[PDB]
DNA sequence: TCAGCGAGAGA
DNA sequence: TCTCTCGCTGAGCCTCTCGAT
RNA sequence: AUCGAGAGG
C-alpha cells in the first residue's frame, strides 16, 4: 500500500515507478540465479553481474551513475531516494506542510461596517465548516434521533438549521491567512459574523498587515476545533492583540488612503471661509454649525475646549481654555479618548501624524482605548472623505515653464560632453557616468520646480486684499497626504519621466521630455518599455 | 469588554502564555463536568465565562489547585 | 511512548527478521485474476490479506475467526491496514554495493581504504563487489588505527 | 471615400491626423500561408511534403538490384467535415494517397490533419492551435563568455556550428590559449586532432595558418595546440575520437573511419539547410549563397581562421539576441519535420523487407506500413509543447493566441536555462515584435505577440514594411525590410509632417540609424515608417489613449482584454481606436458575405441571399445560404452565438457583415459595456481598489452572461454489478423519478437544481440551469434502447428537412439521381454505429446553460489596467445624482489614478462624456420630430469638428432614409475613434464638450443620494468602458469539513473538483510557531489530518459536545520511516 | 548517510523535530508541558 | 543556465 | 605549498482550468 | 497521482 496499484476507469491499471524498478531488479537477480546453476562460462557470468549492480543502483537513488533509466516516455524514473529529498519529498511536502480539514477559501471584499475584531463570512461557507457542531446540537435539542436524520436536515436547509448555525458560530474565532505568509501577521484570528453572499469581508485597517488589496485577491479560513485552540486564537491570535509589529516598535494598524484623505481635509484650514472669526461653546456647537450649513469646515474660530491630563500621580485632572482652532478640528476633538493633549489634533493630520497619535494613545492610555480610537478614526475618516467629494481631473495636473529651459541647458551640457568624448581626452565609461549624472540632476531640478509650483500657487483675497495659502488642488492634496502616491509619481505626471533602467543596469539613451499629461511619442514609449520589462522580470525572478 | 480584549484578564496572571489555566481546567470542567459557573452566564458560550472569572479575580492556578485538593478528600 | 530516534546501519540478519513473508522470486504483480498472484509484489501470504477480516482463500470471513491462519493459501486473517506495515526481502545471488556509500559524498569505502575513488569505481564495474567485501572484512580497525 | 452599407449605418468619427497608405493585412495570414505550403502541389518540389518525399525516396534496396519509385501524391476527400468532427469527436483529417511504381499501385500512408478556414485544427473534437516558434537559425555563431568563466577575467571567445539536423560542433579556448574542439558538447580535445582526421599532414597544417608570430597582430596558438596534441597519425586520432564517442572503444580499424564520415559528411545523417548555408556563407563572406548541405573541410578551415582572427581582434563578436539571428518556424515546417521522421522510420523497414528476395509476389502497397507515420503525426498533433488548447473567450483572445510566437518548445530554451538577456527587449524588435504584450509569470520575455504589419521572409526572418524616400520626396511604394537590412539605411519617424507633395517640412527630422535615434538632415533620409501604430500588437492597439499610460498598465490592460466574457447584449465602445472592425472581421466569428446581392430571406438561424446578376456562374442557381451557430459551448465553457444584423430586401456588397458573433455589434469588437462612472470616495466601499455598483446595472442585465457546461455519463462494462441506465433507482423519491422519463434520461428543456438526477445526484453543487442539448452514443452492434430510438428519428426527420430546405431554395432559382445519392449516405451516418473507447457500453452527454449575474466578489476591469472587485450593490436612491436627477452607475476611487499611472482612464472618461452629450443632443432632437434639415446640420457640424482630420464625411451624398437610419443608430452616443499614437488632443475634447453644452472642465456638481446635500467640490463624472473578467466568485468559493482522503499518505486531497481541503504550508507553520501557538499547530498537524484514529475520535467528541482531542503519531512519519528502512538504513524509535 | 555511518542519536530538542513527529513544540503553551516532562526525568 | 564550494589535479 | 579543471548541491508561496497518458 | 500548457494572487 506504500506503492499503490491505483485503480483506473478503464481496464488497464496505472503503475508507479517503483514497481517496475523492483521488477527489473528481480528479473536480473533471477537471471543470475538460474545462469550460475547451469555452470555457464566465466566470461558470460560476469557480464550481467554488472547489470545487476546497475539495476540495484537504479532501484535506490537512480541517476547518480549516469544515464538514468527512462520508462515509456522520455522522463527519468523516480527512485526511493527521490521520495525523500527535493521539494516533493516527504520532508517538505507531507511533514512540514499538510492539507487540513475544516477549511475553506474565497475572495475578499471591504465591508467597512465592521469592528477591529470582526470578519464577515458567507452563510454557505459556515453551514459547511461547522457541520459536526450542528449535528451535535441538533441531537441535543431532540430534533433528530440519529446522525443521518440531522445530516438530511442539513442538506434540506430548514429554518432550524439556520437558527442552530446562528447559535453555533456565536463566539468561535476563525483563522484567516493570505497566500504568501511572509511574516507573523500573515495569519490572524477574527470573530465571525454571518453575511449573505459568497465573499469574505475583511476589516479595512487589517489589510495593510496582510499586504491584502481587493484586486481579486483571495484568502483562506480555518476553524479551531478544541477548547485550547479557541483560547489560543482568542488570547494570542486575535487581531486586537496585534497592534505593534514584532520587527520594530511602530504600529501596524495605521489609517491609509481614504481615511487620511478625509482626516486632513477636516483638519486643514482656509482663509476667509464661511463663518470665520466666531466664538463657540465647544465641539458640539461646531458640529451643529457644520451640519446646519451656517459655517464652513475650514473656518478659523475660537473654541472653549477642556482637556484631561494624567500628569497627577495616578489620576486625571482637567483644564479648560479658549483655543484658536478650526471647525473640523473641533469635530475631530470629540472622538479622542480622555487624557491626551489637544496639540495632537491642532494641525493638518498626514499619515505620520495619525500614526504618531495612535502610538501616543497606546503609550499613555493602554490597549482598549487604542482600539476604540482606531475604530472611531476609521469611521470619521471614511464619513468625511465621502462628504469631501474630492476628485481627480485632467485640469488638476499643472505643468511649469522652467522645465523646457532646464532641459535645454542639460542638453547643451550633454552635447558638450559628447564633443569632449569625440576628442580623445576622455574614455567611454567616464562619459557615460557624466551624462547619467547630468540627467539625474536635471530630473531632480524639474521635480523641485514643478512641486514648488503645485504647492505654493493658490491666491485668495481676504477683505479685499490678496494673500497666498497652501493649495487645495486635488493632486497636491493627494501627494501631501501620504495616503497613496509619492513625489516620483507626481513628477512623472508633471515633469520629465526621467531615466529608465534595464534589468541589469541603467540606460542613457535620451531624456524623455514628455509628461503623461501630454502624450509620449513612439520612440519615447519604446525606450520606456525597458523599465517595465526590468521591473516585472526583477519581481518574478528575485 | 472581555469578548474584545483580554488585557485585564492577563494582568491578573501576568503571563500571556499561561492560558492553560483558563482552558485546560476551568472551561473543561464547566463543559464536561458538573461544575457551575460563578458569574452570571449572560448567554455567553463557555471559555468566555472563564476569561471573565479570571478578569474579575475568582479563578487562578492556586485557587483551582486548592479546590481540587478539597474534592480530593472523599 | 518514545523519547529518541536511533539511526544506524542495517545488518542482513535484521533485514531478514523484518520480513513477514518468505521470499520474492516471481517478479509478477497481478492480472492472473483480480486477486493478486502468489508471492508477487502485491501478494497475500507475504504482505497480508487484501480484504478486511476476510482471507484470500475464502475459508472464513468473520471477526470471531480472527487470529487463524488459512488452509488453501495459508494467509492469516487481519485488518487490511496491516498491509501498510509488513515488509519482505529479496536475496541477491551476488552481493551488490550500496551507491549511497560509494558515491554522493567523500567515499566512505574510499576512506576506509587508501586508494582513490577511480580505482574502486573501475573495480566495481568489472573494468567485483565481492572483492570489496572481502577487503572490507580483511582489515582490523584497532591495528590500523 | 465611399462607405459600405454596414459602415454606412454607423460611422465612427476619427480623430487621426496622419493619412494611412498601407491597409491592415490579414491578421491570420501567418497561420494560413505555411500550412498551405505543406499541402500545395509544387512542381519544383522545394516545399514541405513533396520535398520530404523527394528527399527520402527512392529506395536503394541495398545492392539487391531492386528499387522503389513514386510518381506523385493526392489528398482525398475527408470522411467528415468540421462540424460533424466536432460533435462525434474524431479528427478532421484527409487520407493521403500516394501512387508508386516498383522496379504500380496506390498505397495508403495514414491521414493528415487539415487546417480549417480560420486556422485552427480539430484533433479530438477540440480546436487546437500550434504556436509559431522563435529559435536560433542554423549556421555559424561567434560568442564570448564575457570574462566570467575564470577568475582571471580574460574573454574566452568561441565558435559554434549549429545545423538544422545533425550534431553540434564547437571551437573554444582556455586561459592557456589553445584550441579545443567539442562534438555533441562532450569533453574537450585538441582541435588539431580533427585536422589530422581530414587527411592533413603537420606541414600542411602549419602552412595553412601561418606565413612568423608576433605579440599583437598574430598568435602561435596552432603550434601550442599541436604541441599539446597527443596524436601524430590519422589512425590514432580517429581511434581516439571513436573512444570519445563510444565508451567501450574497441579499436576496430575500418569502422572508425565510417563513424567519422557518417558523423558530418553524410547527407542522410547531417544536413545544413539552405537558410543555414546562406547564413554560413554570409558570416564567412562568400559571394555565392547556395551550396552543398553537408559540411566541407574548407568550411572548417575557414571557420577556424575566422575564430583565430576574432581572438586576434580583426573581427567582431556576434550578438545572440538579434532578430536577424532568430527565425520563426510555423506549423508547416514542424509538420514537415515530423513527417520526414516518420518517412525515415518506415523506409528503414522498407529496406529490411527488400533485403529478402521475393519474386512475382511483392507489391508496392504490401511493403509500406503507415502505422509509424500515423503515430508520429498524431503525437505531434496532440502531445507537443506547441500544440496548445485554443483560447475561445472572445475574438480578440482567438486572434492573439493564433498570432503568438514562443521561444520554448523542442529545439528551444527551457525556463530555467533562460538568462536575463533573452527576456529583455532589443532595438531590433521595433516593427516586428510587440514590446508591450507579454505574460507576467515565469514565461515573461520568452513569449511574444506578432506586430500588426509584421511579415515573415521566405527563409523565416521577420520583416516590416517601409515607405521609400526618393530625391527628398516620400513616395507610395512600400519595401519590406528585414532585421539585417534595416541597420544600413536610416529610417524616419512616423510622426514626421508632410506638405501634401512628399517634401519634409522640418529642416532636421528625427530618424533612427544603427539602433540609435538622432536628428538627420533632409537629404540623408532613405526610408520612412508607414503608420504610427506599427510597433504595438493587436491587443495593445485596441487600447485608446495608449500614449498616456504607463507601460506596466498598458501591459496589464492588454492582458486583461483577453479575459473579458461575452455579455448578454453586445454594446459598442463609445471611445475606440478604429481597429475593432479589422479584428471582428478577421476573427472568423462573424458571417461575412462571399458575394454581393440582396437578402432574399432572413431568419434567426439561416440567411439566404439572391446573388447579383454579374457575379453568378453560368450554371449556378445564384443563391447563397448561410447557416448560423446557435448556443454551442466554447473551450472555456462560455457561450458562442450568432445573431443576424440585416432585414429583408437589404442590398449587400462583398465583405459586408451578415451576422454578429459573440462580443460583436454590427461588425465591431464589443467586449464590455459603457457605464457612467464618478471618481470619488463613497463611505469606504471602494477602499483599496473595490468598485461600487448601482442597482440599475443589475436590473438591466447589462453584465449577465451565459455559461454552458458539459457533463458525461458513461456506462462501463463490469462482470459483477454491471452498470445500467434505467429509471429504476433504489430508495429515491417520487418527484426525482417523475422528472426523469421512461428511459431514465432527463427531459430536454427541464430546470434542474443542484442535487437532481440527470441520468439514472449528478448535477454538481450549487450550479443550476436548463438542459439545452442531450447527445447519445452507443457501441456498434447493440440496438438502441428507448429514448435513443426517438432521438435518431427526430435527427433523421430533421436531416431530410434540413437538406431539403437548401434543395427547395436552390431549385427556386432553377438527372435527379446525382443529389439523392448523397442523401442515402447522409442517412446512414446517423443510423450507423459510432466509435467508442473499449470497455464502454454507452455514453450520454448533457449540456446545461446557467445565467450568471454580477454580485459582490466578481472581478471587473477596464482597458487601462484598472481592475477591481464589486463590493456592494447599492440601491438606486443611494447613488449620487446630477442636477437633472440622473444617478451614476459606478463610483470609482480616485486614489488609484496617481499611483497606478494611467491618465488614460481620465481622458477616456472625458471623451465618453462628450460623446454621450452629443448622443443625448441627437436623441432630444429626434424625439421631438424636428425637421430632417436640422438633423443634417447638427450631424454635419459634429462630424466636421477637429483641427486637421483625415475622415471628411459629407452628408450631402446621404439620402433622407440613410441619414434617418444613421441618426437612429446614433441616439445612444456617437462613437469616436482615436488611433493608438496619433489620437485626440485635449483641446479637441474641450471643443467637443462645448459643442454638446457640457462643462469644459469635465466636472459637475453632484448631490448625495442619502442626504440630498451638495458635495463640497465638483466631481469628475463621465462614461467609461468596463469589462467583466472570467474570475467569478461563484466558482472560486469552496469549503470542506470531511470527505475522502489520499491513499499512501492519509491526507485530504487537493482541489475544488475533488472536494479537498486547503494546504497549510511551511510558512504558516512558522507563523504559528512565532505566535507560540502550540495547541493549534498540534491539532492542524495530527487531528485535522494524517492521523487515522484522531480524526474519528475528535469527530465523535465534537458531535457529543466535548472539545477534547487525543493526538497520536501522523501516518506520514510512519511512511517515511518505512521507506527509509526499505532503503537499507535502520531507523527506529527507542524508549 | 553520515548519520547512518556514525550511528547518531536525536533527542528531539528543536522545533521541526517535534513538528515532524507531531508533538507540542517547546515554546509558547507547550513550554510548560516540556518542562514537566524534563522535571519528571 | 549562473553562482559557490570541496577534493583532486599537477608545477 | 599551491593555482587550476571537474562534479554536485541548490534555485518563494497558494489556487483554478484542459488534455494524455 | 504524473506530465505538458495556460491563468490568477
Ligand atoms: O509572482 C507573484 C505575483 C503576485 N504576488 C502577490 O500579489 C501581489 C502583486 O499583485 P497585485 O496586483 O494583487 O498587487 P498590487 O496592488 O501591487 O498591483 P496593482 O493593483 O497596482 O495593479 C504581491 O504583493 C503578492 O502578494 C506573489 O506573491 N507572487
Ligand atoms: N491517469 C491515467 N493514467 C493512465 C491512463 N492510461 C494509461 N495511464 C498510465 C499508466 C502507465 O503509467 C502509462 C501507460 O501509457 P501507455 O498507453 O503509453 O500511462 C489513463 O486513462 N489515466
Ligand atoms: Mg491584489
Ligand atoms: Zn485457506
Amino acid at each position: 500500500d506504500l506503492r499503490p496499484l491505483v485503480p483506473l476507469d478503464g481496464g488497464r491499471f496505472a503503475t508507479s515507478d517503483l514497481n517496475d524498478l523492483y521488477r527489473r531488479v528481480i528479473n536480473r537477480n533471477n537471471r543470475l540465479k538460474r545462469l550460475l546453476d547451469l555452470a555457464a562460462p566465466d566470461i558470460i557470468v560476469r557480464n550481467e553481474k554488472r547489470m545487476l549492480q546497475e539495476a540495484v543502483d537504479a532501484l535506490l537513488d537512480n541517476g547518480r551513475r549516469g544515464r538514468a533509466i527512462t520508462g515509456s516516455n522520455k522522463r527519468p524514473l523516480k527512485s526511493l531516494a527521490d521520495m525523500i529529498k527535493g521539494k516533493q519529498g516527504r520532508f517538505r511536502q507531507n511533514l512540514l506542510g499538510k492539507r487540513v480539514d475544516y477549511s475553506g477559501r474565497s475572495v475578499i471584499t471591504v465591508g467597512p461596517y465592521l469592528r477591529l475584531h470582526q470578519c464577515g463570512l458567507p452563510k454557505k461557507m459556515a453551514l459547511e465548516l461547522f457541520k459536526p457542531f450542528i449535528y451535535g446540537k441538533l441531537e441535543l435539542r431532540g430534533l433528530a434521533t440519529t446522525i443521518k436524520a440531522a445530516k438530511k436536515m442539513v442538506e434540506r436547509e430548514e429554518a432550524v438549521v439556520w437558527d442552530i448555525l446562528d447559535e453555533v458560530i456565536r463566539e468561535h474565532p476563525v483563522l484567516l491567512n493570505r497566500a504568501p505568509t511572509l511574516h507573523r501577521l500573515g495569519i490572524q484570528a477574527f470573530e465571525p459574523v454571518l453575511i449573505e453572499g459568497k465573499a469574505i469581508q475583511l476589516h479595512p485597517l487589517v489589510c495593510a498587515a496582510y499586504n491584502a488589496d481587493f484586486d481579486g485577491d483571495q484568502m483562506a479560513v480555518h476553524v479551531p476545533l478544541t477548547l485550547e485552540a479557541q483560547l489560543e486564537a482568542r488570547a494570542l491570535m486575535m487581531s486586537t492583540n496585534n497592534i505593534l509589529s514584532p520587527a520594530n516598535g511602530e504600529p501596524i494598524i495605521v489609517p491609509s488612503q481614504d481615511v487620511v484623505l478625509g482626516l486632513y481635509y477636516m483638519t486643514r484650514d482656509c482663509v476667509n471661509a464661511k463663518g470665520e472669526g466666531m466664538v463657540l461653546t465647544g465641539p458640539k456647537e461646531a458640529e451643529r454649525l457644520y451640519r446646519s450649513g451656517l459655517a464652513s469646515l475650514h473656518a478659523r474660530v475660537k473654541v472653549r475646549i477642556t482637556e484631561y491630563e494624567k500628569d497627577a500621580n495616578g489620576e486625571l485632572v482637567a483644564k479648560t481654555s479658549l483655543k484658536d482652532t478650526t471647525v473640523g478640528r473641533a469635530i475631530l476633538w470629540m472622538i479622542v479618548p480622555k487624557g491626551l493633549p489637544y496639540s495632537i489634533v491642532n494641525q493638518a493630520l498626514g499619515k505620520k501624524a495619525i500614526s504618531k497619535m495612535l502610538n501616543t494613545c497606546y503609550r499613555i492610555l493602554g490597549l482598549k482605548p487604542t482600539v476604540i480610537f482606531a475604530d472611531q478614526i476609521m469611521y470619521t475618516g471614511f464619513a468625511y472623505a465621502a462628504r469631501s467629494g474630492a476628485s481627480v481631473g485632467i485640469d488638476d495636473m499643472v505643468i511649469p515653464e522652467k522645465k523646457h529651459e532646464i532641459i535645454s541647458e542639460a542638453e547643451a551640457e550633454v552635447a558638450e560632453i559628447q564633443e569632449q568624448f569625440q576628442s580623445g581626452l576622455v574614455t567611454a565609461g567616464e562619459r557615460y557616468n557624466k551624462v547619467i549624472d547630468i540627467w539625474a540632476a536635471a530630473n531632480d531640478r524639474v521635480s523641485k520646480a514643478m512641486m514648488d509650483n503645485l504647492q505654493t500657487e493658490t491666491v485668495i483675497n481676504r477683505d479685499g486684499q490678496e494673500e497666498k495659502q497652501v493649495s487645495f488642488n486635488s493632486i497636491y492634496m493627494m501627494a501631501d497626504s501620504g495616503a497613496r502616491g509619492s513625489a516620483a509619481q507626481i513628477r512623472q505626471l508633471a515633469g520629465m519621466r526621467g531615466l529608465m533602467a534595464k534589468p541589469d543596469g541603467s540606460i542613457i539613451e535620451t531624456p524623455i521630455t514628455a509628461n503623461f499629461r501630454e502624450g509620449l511619442n513612439v520612440l519615447q514609449y519604446f525606450i520606456s518599455t525597458h523599465g517595465a520589462r526590468k521591473g516585472l522580470a526583477d519581481t518574478a525572478l528575485k | 469588554m472581555a469578548r474584545v480584549t483580554v488585557q485585564d484578564a492577563v494582568e491578573k496572571i501576568g503571563n500571556r502564555f499561561d492560558l492553560v489555566l483558563v482552558a485546560a481546567r476551568r472551561a473543561r470542567q464547566m463543559q464536561v463536568g458538573g461544575k457551575d459557573p460563578l458569574v452570571p452566564e449572560e448567554n455567553d458560550k463557555t471559555t468566555v465565562i472563564a476569561l471573565r472569572e479570571i478578569e474579575e479575580g475568582l479563578i487562578n492556578n492556586q485557587i483551582l489547585d486548592v479546590r481540587e485538593r478539597q474534592e480530593q478528600q472523599e | 511512548e518514545f523519547d529518541a530516534i536511533k539511526i544506524a546501519l542495517a545488518s542482513p540478519d535484521m533485514i531478514r527478521s523484518w520480513s513477514f513473508g518468505e521470499v520474492k522470486k516471481p517478479e509478477t504483480i497481478n492480472y492472473r485474476t483480480f486477486k493478486p498472484e502468489r508471492d508477487g509484489l502485491f501478494c497475500a501470504r507475504i504482505f497480508g490479506p487484501v480484504k478486511d477480516y476476510e482471507c484470500l482463500c475464502g475459508k472464513y470471513k468473520r471477526l470471531k475467526h480472527r487470529g487463524v491462519i488459512c488452509e488453501k493459501c495459508g494467509v492469516e486473517v487481519t485488518q487490511t491496514k496491516v498491509r501498510r506495515e509488513r515488509m519482505g526481502h529479496i536475496e541477491l545471488a551476488s552481493p551488490t554495493a550500496h551507491i549511497w556509500f560509494l558515491k554522493s559524498l567523500p567515499s566512505r569505502i574510499g576512506l576506509l581504504l587508501d586508494m582513490p575513488l577511480r580505482d574502486i569505481e573501475r573495480v566495481l564495474y568489472f573494468e567485483g563487489a565481492e572483492a570489496i567485501q572481502a577487503l572490507l572484512k580483511s582489515m582490523d580497525l584497532e591495528q590500523e588505527c | 471615400m465611399v462607405y459600405s452599407y454596414t459602415e454606412k449605418k454607423r460611422i465612427r468619427k476619427d480623430f487621426g491626423k496622419r493619412p494611412q497608405v498601407l491597409d491592415v493585412p490579414y491578421l491570420l495570414s501567418i497561420q494560413l500561408d505555411s500550412f498551405q505550403k505543406f499541402i500545395e502541389q509544387d512542381p519544383e518540389g522545394q516545399y514541405g511534403l513533396e520535398a520530404a518525399f523527394r528527399s527520402v525516396f527512392p529506395i536503394q534496396s541495398y545492392s539487391g538490384n531492386s528499387e522503389l519509385q513514386y510518381v506523385s501524391y493526392r489528398l482525398g476527400e475527408p470522411v467528415f467535415d468540421v462540424q460533424e468532427c466536432q460533435i462525434r469527436g474524431v479528427t478532421y483529417s484527409a487520407p493521403l494517397r500516394v501512387k508508386l511504381r516498383l522496379v504500380e499501385q496506390e498505397v495508403y500512408m495514414g491521414e493528415i490533419p487539415l487546417m480549417t478556414d480560420n486556422g485552427t485544427f480539430v484533433i479530438n473534437g477540440t480546436e487546437r492551435v500550434i504556436v509559431s516558434q522563435l529559435h536560433r537559425s542554423p549556421g555559424v555563431f561567434f560568442d564570448s563568455d564575457k570574462g566570467k568563466t575564470h577568475s582571471s577575467g580574460k574573454v574566452l571567445y568561441n565558435a559554434r556550428i549549429i545545423p538544422y539536423r545533425g550534431s553540434w560542433l564547437d571551437f573554444e579556448f582556455d586561459p592557456k590559449d589553445n584550441l579545443f574542439v567539442r562534438i555533441d558538447r562532450r569533453r574537450k580535445l585538441p582541435a588539431t586532432i580533427i585536422l589530422r582526421a581530414l587527411n592533413y599532414t603537420t606541414e600542411q597544417i602549419l602552412d595553412l595558418f601561418f606565413e612568423f608570430t608576433n605579440d599583437l597582430d598574430h598568435g602561435p596558438y596552432i603550434s601550442e595546440t599541436l604541441r599539446v596534441d597527443p596524436t601524430n597519425d590519422r589512425l590514432s586520432a580517429l581511434v581516439e575520437i571513436y573512444r570519445m564517442m563510444r565508451p567501450g572503444e574497441p579499436p576496430t580499424r575500418e569502422a572508425a573511419e565510417s563513424l567519422f564520415e557518417n558523423l558530418f559528411f553524410s547527407e542522410d545523417r547531417y544536413d545544413l539547410s539552405a537558410v543555414g548555408r546562406m547564413k554560413f556563407n554570409r558570416s564567412l563572406l562568400r559571394e555565392e549563397i547556395e551550396g552543398s548541405g553537408i559540411l566541407s573541410k574548407d568550411d572548417i578551415i575557414d571557420v577556424m581562421k575566422k575564430l583565430i582572427d576574432i581572438r586576434n581582434g580583426k573581427g567582431e563578436v556576434d550578438d545572440i539576441d538579434h532578430l536577424g539571428n532568430r527565425r520563426i518556424r510555423s506549423v508547416g515546417e514542424m509538420a514537415e519535420n515530423q513527417f520526414r521522421v516518420g518517412l525515415v522510420r518506415v523506409e528503414r523497414a522498407v529496406k529490411e523487407r527488400l533485403s529478402l528476395g521475393d519474386l512475382d509476389t511483392l507489391m508496392p502497397q504490401d511493403m509500406i506500413n503507415a502505422k509509424p507515420i500515423s503515430a508520429a503525426v498524431k503525437e505531434f498533433f496532440g502531445s507537443s509543447q506547441l500544440s496548445q488548447f485554443m483560447d475561445q473567450n472572445n475574438p480578440l483572445s482567438e486572434i492573439t493566441h493564433k498570432r503568438r510566437i514562443s521561444a520554448l518548445g523542442p529545439g528551444g530554451l527551457t525556463r530555467e536555462r533562460a538568462g536575463f538577456e533573452v527576456r529583455d527587449v532589443h532595438p531590433t524588435h521595433y516593427g516586428r515584435v510587440c514590446p508591450i504584450e507579454t505574460p507576467e509569470g515565469p514565461n515573461i520575455g520568452l513569449i511574444n505577440s506578432l506586430s500588426v504589419y509584421a511579415q515573415t521572409n521566405e527563409y523565416g526572418f521577420l520583416e516590416t514594411p517601409y515607405r521609400k524616400v526618393t530625391d527628398g520626396v516620400v513616395t507610395d511604394e512600400i519595401h519590406y525590410l528585414s532585421a539585417i537590412e534595416e541597420g544600413n539605411y536610416v529610417i524616419a519617424q512616423a510622426n514626421s509632417n508632410l506638405d501634401e507633395e512628399g517634401h519634409f517640412v522640418e529642416d532636421l527630422v528625427t530618424c533612427r540609424s544603427k539602433g540609435e535615434s538622432s536628428l538627420f538632415s533632409r537629404d540623408q533620409v532613405d526610408y520612412m515608417d508607414v503608420s504610427t501604430q506599427q510597433v504595438v500588437s493587436v491587443g495593445a492597439s485596441l487600447i485608446p489613449f495608449l500614449e498616456h499610460d504607463d507601460a506596466n498598465r498598458a501591459l496589464m490592460g492588454a492582458n486583461m482584454q483577453r479575459q473579458a466574457v461575452p455579455t448578454l447584449r453586445a454594446d459598442k465602445p463609445l471611445v475606440g481606436t478604429g481597429m475593432e472592425r479589422a479584428v471582428a472581421v478577421d476573427s472568423g466569428v462573424t458571417a461575412v458575405a462571399k458575394r454581393g446581392g440582396v437578402v432574399q430571406y432572413v431568419d434567426a438561424s439561416r440567411i439566404v441571399i439572391k446573388v447579383n446578376e454579374d457575379e453568378m456562374y453560368p450554371g449556378e442557381a445564384g443563391i447563397d445560404i448561410y447557416n448560423l451557430t446557435k448556443y454551442t459551448r466554447s473551450n472555456q465553457n462560455t457561450c458562442i452565438n450568432q445573431m443576424p444584423c440585416v432585414s429583408l430586401g437589404e442590398p449587400v456588397e462583398r465583405g459586408d457583415v451578415l451576422a454578429d458573433g459573440p462580443s460583436t455589434d454590427l461588425g465591431e469588437l464589443a467586449l464590455g459595456q459603457n457605464m457612467r462612472v464618478a471618481f470619488m470616495p463613497w463611505n469606504g466601499y471602494n477602499f483599496e481598489d473595490s468598485i461600487l455598483v448601482s442597482e440599475r446595472v443589475v436590473q438591466e442585465d447589462r453584465f449577465t452572461t451565459i455559461h454552458i457546461q458539459e457533463l458525461a455519463c458513461v456506462s462501463r462494462d463490469t462482470k459483477l454489478g454491471p452498470e445500467e441506465i434505467t429509471a429504476d433507482i433504489p430508495n429515491v423519491g417520487e418527484a426525482a423519478l417523475s422528472k426523469l422519463d421512461e428511459s431514465g434520461i432527463v427531459y430536454i428543456g427541464a430546470e434542474v437544481t443542484g442535487g437532481d438526477i440527470l441520468v439514472g445526484l449528478r448535477v454538481p453543487n450549487g450550479v443550476s440551469g436548463t438542459v439545452i442539448d442531450v447527445q447519445v452514443f452507443t457501441r456498434d452492434g447493440v440496438e438502441k434502447d428507448k429514448r435513443a430510438l426517438e432521438i435518431e428519428e427526430m435527427q433523421l426527420k430533421q436531416a431530410k428537412k434540413d437538406l431539403s430546405e437548401e434543395l427547395q431554395i436552390l431549385e427556386a432559382g432553377l438527372l435527379k439521381h446525382e443529389f439523392e445519392k448523397k442523401l442515402e449516405a447522409k442517412r446512414r451516418k446517423i443510423t450507423q454505429g459510432d466509435d467508442l473507447a473499449p470497455g464502454v457500453l454507452k455514453i450520454v452527454k448533457v449540456y446545461l446553460a446557467v445565467k450568471r449575474r454580477i454580485q459582490p466578489g466578481d472581478k471587473m476591469a477596464g482597458r487601462h489596467g484598472n481592475k477591481g472587485v464589486i463590493s456592494k450593490i447599492n440601491p438606486i436612491e443611494d447613488m449620487p445624482y446630477d442636477e437633472n436627477g440622473t444617478p451614476v452607475d459606478i463610483v470609482l476611487n480616485p486614489l488609484g489614478v496617481p499611483s497606478r499611472m494611467n491618465i488614460g482612464q481620465i481622458l477616456e472618461t472625458h471623451l465618453g462624456m462628450a460623446a454621450k452629450g452629443i448622443g443625448d443632443k441627437i436623441n432630444a432632437m429626434l424625439k421631438q420630430q424636428q425637421e430632417v434639415a436640422k438633423l443634417r446640420e447638427f450631424i454635419q457640424r459634429a462630424y466636421d469638428l477637429g483641427a486637421d482630420v483625415r475622415q471628411k464625411v459629407d452628408l450631402s451624398t446621404f439620402s433622407d432614409e440613410e441619414v434617418m437610419r444613421l441618426a437612429e443608430n446614433l441616439r445612444k452616443g456617437m462613437p469616436i475613434a482615436t488611433p493608438v499614437f496619433d489620437g485626440a488632443k485635449e483641446a479637441e475634447i474641450k471643443e467637443l464638450l462645448k459643442l454638446g453644452d457640457l462643462p469644459t472642465s469635465g466636472q459637475i456638481r453632484l448631490y448625495d443620494g442619502r442626504t440630498g446635500e451638495q458635495f463640497e467640490r465638483p466631481v469628475t463624472v463621465g462614461y467609461m468602458y468596463m469589462l467583466k473578467l472570467n474570475h467569478l466568485v461563484d466558482d472560486k468559493m469552496h469549503a470542506r469539513s470531511t470527505g475522502s482522503y489520499s491513499l499512501v499518505t492519509q491526507q485530504p486531497l487537493g482541489g475544488k473538483a475533488q472536494f479537498g481541503g486547503q494546504r497549510f504550508g511551511e510558512m504558516e507553520v512558522w507563523a504559528l510557531e512565532a505566535y507560540g501557538a502550540a495547541y493549534t499547530l498540534q491539532e492542524m498537524l495530527t487531528v485535522k489530518s494524517d492521523d487515522v484514529n484522531g480524526r474519528t475520535k475528535m469527530y465523535k467528541n465534537i458531535v457529543d459536545g466535548n472539545h477534547q482531542m487525543e493526538p497520536g503519531m501522523p501516518e506520514s512519519f510512519n511512511v517515511l520511516l518505512k521507506e527509509i528502512r526499505s532503503l537499507g538504513i535502520n531507523i527506529e524509535l527507542e524508549d | 548517510t553520515e548519520a547512518a555511518v556514525a550511528g547518531k542519536r536525536d533527542e528531539l530538542r528543536g522545533l521541526k523535530e517535534n513538528v515532524i513527529v507531531g508533538r507540542l513544540i517547546p515554546a509558547g503553551t507547550g513550554y510548560a508541558y516540556h518542562q514537566d516532562r524534563m522535571r519528571r526525568r
